């Protein structure tokens, strides 16, 4: 299921970026 | 289920809004 | 159910994103209220 | 998936994002 | 495997790449 894995990776990256913005 | 329909529509709407912002940003 | 266990980080990330958006919108709404008071 | 509260919260969240940006 | 679901997946990927 490469599509779902890519979706999960994209969502995790988005959450990580927003958390970095929160700390900043 | 209708859940699939409306969630897919919402995600697509967000994607097209991002695309429009990129095109507007490219014109600027 | 391996599928839901594998998708649970995605659900947690989506909920975190939603909470971030909601908090940002509430913050902006209070800023707008201060603008109207001014 | 239907019984899980987190999935429903995430769904309603994406709806909230879409409506707010609209 | 409808076209709309794949379009939504590509939209999520596009959002991630845009923020990249």
């Amino acid at each position: 299921l490469p599509e779902l894995r890519e979706v999960v990776s994209s969502i995790s990256y988005i959450a990580r970026q927003l958390q970095e913005q929160e700390d900043h | 289920a209708p859940e699939v329909r409306c969630c897919v529509d919402a995600v697509n709407f967000v994607a097209e809004s991002t695309r429009d912002q990129e095109a507007t940003g490219e014109e600027v | 159910q391996e599928l839901f266990n594998e998708l649970k980080p995605a659900v947690d990330g989506a909920n975190f994103i939603v909470n971030h958006m909601r908090d940002q919108n509430n913050y902006n709404e209070e800023k707008d209220s201060w603008n109207r008071v001014a | 998936l239907i019984k899980h509260p987190e999935v429903k919260s995430a769904i309603e969240g994406i709806k909230y994002i879409a409506e707010t940006m609209k």
